């Protein structure tokens, strides 16, 4: 049991892997697009 | 009875990682939609930032 | 703080569709929705967020419309099952489904008690997530209550294959096969469960089940109760098992009808 | 007799290297699951913070659009009970990691969810502006 | 709800490119491309597939080659999904090949890696199997990511042993030793890695090279030396001296009765017992 | 494909800011960095396709040079975090830590990648005293036990067990801690501090039950012990005990090595 639970824990490392990646590149996507809308808006105005 | 008494604590040991091979499981499942859905996230990111860009050039 | 009846009746009133002469001059009613749900949102509550929803849809921001998700948690949240099951409903649509067909196979089978319902959702859910294995438990128990044995029992093979918990699921298995009186699949799976799982083979439940496919062959009842006590002594049996062997039971009393 | 008190010896020898086998792997799951909780923090502080952004996307697109045997037998029961105590409580102590981060898993799928949707929902207005 | 049929039509009619005179007065394709992408996208679970493949493609031309790759793995995903496996393969093919060529060998490793699964699994192709595994293990490590490449590198062994690739999977077998070694978290998977090693030099007939293997995993890590799997290694390797077939099979069973072997290991030892065989023959 | 030098080139050409009358007429330089920048980006794909990790990192380098200069902040950290893999990836240990260094200023993740960062100050440029600071303040930041094993490990070999126990003492307080205290006890010893190593063995008996019953707390009783009655042998046996059924760490042979040579520092002012 001890061993099984090792190795599913070394699987899922994965998924906390990509998980932790895609959140990270998301928020500075996200923080960039914020920074479009509101120079856009500076304009718009 | 050391003997005995250390077999009980071995097989209650057995239950609770028994316990825990079902949460682990749980936490896989649980780990392979999030990574999806962070795939998602990050797509929609991509996409919204580019968007605002877009904008940003059209108010300009 | 704006009057939420107010916001309400303003949206309404732009929810309205341009119609005839004035189609021809007012723009794309897509802003008028927009603006509609806007307001709907800020008066909202799962009524509102529906509403709000709607207009979602009406103007093509369909993963907006899937408020319904927020209209799920709000009814949830204020104890209304039937409107948050049509929320995870319309949100599953537009969507996230399989966790959302969860949810809502759960809300079935505790809320309304819908059990045909919450096995579809389950075995939907399953059959996505596997696009799996809890909600394949969860369907398979929701069958073997249900009186679909057969269903169960193929339910857990598929389990078994996919985990080769197991050890329970063998066991479930048989008892499921055994609740169809099919006793030489019940064998045929403890055979199986032995040779292909060593830690089942020794397993306290690989014994269990033996005594019962044997208590059931030999035709007696009390050797199979005796095999449920000492089996509840050292591990406590749930109200599945209590079902599933009852239904064996009376099945045993039943041939003893049909013994005369 | 001689025959059987060599039998228990070899027994309770692969019982103590197999609780040792029990041990370090169960010191690894714990490792990597602090490790694992760790990042799935710093997940959680994006999603925090993308809470935010999103919230001050929404104001901004909202105005766009506006605009000898028996001694060793006993040593042997004797470790096989401190790694036994060990294992024990590993067991009970994995449990409870895999119970919190299971529930801050939930409520990490459930915001990246929500946020997944308000970017769509931002990007969907963006086009038509 | 929209036809997905119809949806499928007009993304087709739109993904028509611009042709000849019209060329010259009709803008960049690429928007033409991305809103056939798009019904395709909401027309598409083997039909899903289809559609999500229709629109990677569209995508392709379009120029957005990571919306490409995501549509690709919610293909692979649906394909897998609805039991076509090759469609599936195909699908993480594309996914691969884009994650690649944007630098993403992360991504690329590990959709390699379920590649390998699916072929090891449902089409049963066990070279590329191989060759998928081996791959990902090598962008992992490129990646530092030692338990991921540990992994794909335990599957590439594997299937390389039990492919009639004894060297190769030694080789592998030694480079997760040397991985793994220092590693407080690895050493029962060294403890088997020694003994599997030994096994497939075994199986090679090089008894000298398994005998090295043993005294080196002895020397170097404590915990093998006095472990269950060094005697068992060490018994199989004078069995194999003395050419005592039967012997070889009562250290077999002894070794069962108290860790469980695998099929693995069961097909290891019966090729090495067939080698005493053929030497029995050679004998004549 | 294109010559990533002929790129290169471009990008440099094409990175010279506007000055004197031209900046009159010509707009923001911003797109010029930008364009700049996709080039070094496109020539350090080229590559790393072709395995050339360094002059890929250095490629990342310029591109997120100019992106910095363009005002996309972002998008230069993501170009230094790809500069640091490629160079780590490519041997080259001080490349990779300025990249981490520029990744850290602009995120401030700044937390994730100094702990990388102390990670490659420890193993590959054995800078220990920044590889201590950057644990410790990714455990700050983080706040983190991690972080601050891996600190309270550097500074306890770095001859700083004051302080590695204090870092010891706030991980028993966060939480791993029969250990903990075993550690914390260590240093406390390696500091000649026997009273402070008793009071912290008492705490860890009387708090966690599972600590009193644990081979540590036998093992540091036993090590006070011996410290106290100044019999390096005893010290010296117990540990082979303790060895002889938990295997000892490079750590602990320090900690306790440096105690040894102590309690002969003592026999010499025992002169």
């Amino acid at each position: 049991l001890f061993n099984d639970m090792e190795e599913l824990v070394i699987e899922q490392q994965e998924n906390v892997d990509v998980i932790d990646k895609n959140v990270e590149d998301a928020q500075l996507d996200v923080e960039q697009g914020v920074g479009h809308t509101d120079k856009a808006v500076k304009s718009a105005r | 009875s050391r003997t005995a008494e250390l077999q009980a604590e071995i097989d209650d040991t057995v239950g609770i990682m028994r316990d825990n091979i079902n949460k682990v499981a749980e936490r896989g499942e649980r780990l392979t939609s999030i990574e999806d859905k962070a795939d998602n996230l990050a797509v929609s990111a991509q996409g919204f930032k580019r968007g605002a860009n877009r904008v940003r050039k059209a108010m300009w | 703080m704006s009057d939420p009846v107010e916001l309400l009746k303003r949206a309404e009133k732009k929810g309205v569709p341009s119609s005839g002469f004035m189609k021809l001059f007012s723009g794309s009613d897509s802003y008028k929705f927009e603006e509609a749900a806007d307001l709907c949102v800020q008066a909202a509550a799962g009524d509102s967020f529906l509403k709000a929803a709607d207009y979602q849809k009406k103007a093509g921001n369909e993963d907006e419309a899937g408020t319904y998700v927020e209209a799920y948690k709000c009814f949830k949240s204020g104890g209304n099952s039937v409107n948050a099951v049509d929320s995870l409903e319309n949100a599953i649509q537009i969507f996230r489904g399989a966790n959302f067909k969860f949810e809502l196979g759960e809300i079935l089978e505790n809320d309304l008690h819908d059990y045909a319902k919450a096995i579809d959702c389950y075995e939907l859910a399953g059959e996505w997530y596997a696009q799996s294995n809890k909600c394949f438990i969860k369907c398979a128990d929701l069958k073997a209550l249900d009186g679909q044995y057969i269903e169960a029992s193929d339910i857990y093979s598929k389990l078994i294959k996919s985990s080769m918990s197991l050890k329970d699921y063998f066991l479930k298995k048989g008892l499921c096969q055994l609740a169809a009186t099919d006793a030489v699949a019940a064998a045929r799976t403890l055979q199986e469960g032995q040779s292909e799982d060593p830690n089942f083979a020794d397993s306290r439940e690989s014994n269990f089940l033996k005594s019962l496919i044997d208590a059931v062959n030999e035709g007696d009842s009390e050797q199979l109760s005796e095999h449920c006590k000492e089996f509840d002594n050292f591990m406590r049996l749930d109200k599945w098992k209590i079902t599933i062997l009852n239904k064996i039971k009376e099945s045993i009393q039943q041939q003893e009808d049909d013994l005369l | 007799i001689k025959f059987t008190k060599q039998s228990s010896v070899a027994s309770t020898r692969n019982t103590l290297k197999m609780a040792q086998d029990a041990e370090r792997a169960g010191m690894n799951t714990l490792g990597m699951l602090g490790h694992q909780s760790e990042q799935l923090n710093n997940v959680e502080g994006n999603l925090d913070l993308m809470k935010v952004q999103n919230k001050v996307a929404d104001e901004k697109v909202a105005e766009l659009k506006k605009l000898e045997m028996e001694l060793e037998i006993d040593r042997n029961l004797d470790q096989i009970q401190q790694v036994s105590n060990r294992l024990k409580k590993m067991a009970l102590t994995t449990g409870k990691e895999l119970d919190s981060q299971q529930k801050r898993l939930n409520n990490i799928e459930e915001s990246t969810d929500d946020l997944d949707i308000n970017l769509h929902m931002n990007t969907n207005r963006l086009a038509g502006i």
